[PDB]
Parts: structure tokens; C-alpha cells; sequence
């Protein structure tokens, strides 16, 4: 919304609030959210 | 066919009925003629094999 503007290209996201001011294009990707957690350390190795 | 649209796209383009709510897939030629809104269901070409 300033002099820089131009044709911003980045992993943006299509949102209602964002779209109320600027206008997007047809998406070039599709994604969800997919909560991420650290992998559990497997302690079951029949050591004992 | 021969630049004579038919179907839902034809009905929309001939000023007979606005809006085409249904199972319509976004393409390039259609978007060149009759503009779409933002997609609400993602889809594509896929194959079943039994």
C-alpha cells in the first residue's frame, strides 16, 4: 500500500480481510494446517 | 463447437441466465469467455484402477 507495491510474490495466503483491500489471483498451491509435533523417541528396543 | 457455446456455459454467455451454480471446473478458455469466482472445492484429473 505504498510506493514499493508492484507485484508481490511470496507464500501468501488468501483471506477475507486481506482480499478486502488488495486483489489476488487464482492460487498456485493448495494447503492446510497439519499441526506438527516432535517425533517420539522409541524406547522399546528389548534391551531389558 | 464452431464458436457456438452450449450447456451451462452457453446459457450463461447468451445472456439467458446469470450464475451457473453446479459442478463446473475452472479452465482457461471458459475463463477467457465467462469469468468465474474463487474456487470452493479443489479437484483435478485422477484415475481409478480396480
Amino acid at each position: 500500500l505504498s510506493g514499493q507495491a508492484d507485484m508481490i510474490v511470496a507464500p501468501l495466503t488468501i483471506n477475507n480481510e486481506r482480499a478486502q483491500y488488495i486483489e489476488f489471483s487464482k492460487p498456485f498451491k493448495y494447503q492446510g494446517l497439519t499441526i506438527l509435533v516432535k517425533k517420539e523417541i522409541p524406547r522399546s528396543t528389548l534391551d531389558s | 463447437v464452431n464458436n457456438v457455446w452450449n450447456g451451462m456455459i452457453g446459457e450463461v454467455v447468451y445472456q439467458r441466465a446469470v450464475m451457473a451454480v453446479g459442478s463446473l471446473t475452472i479452465n482457461e478458455e471458459r475463463s477467457e469467455v465467462v469469468d468465474f469466482s474463487v474456487p470452493f472445492v479443489e479437484t483435478g484429473i485422477s484415475v481409478m484402477v480396480s
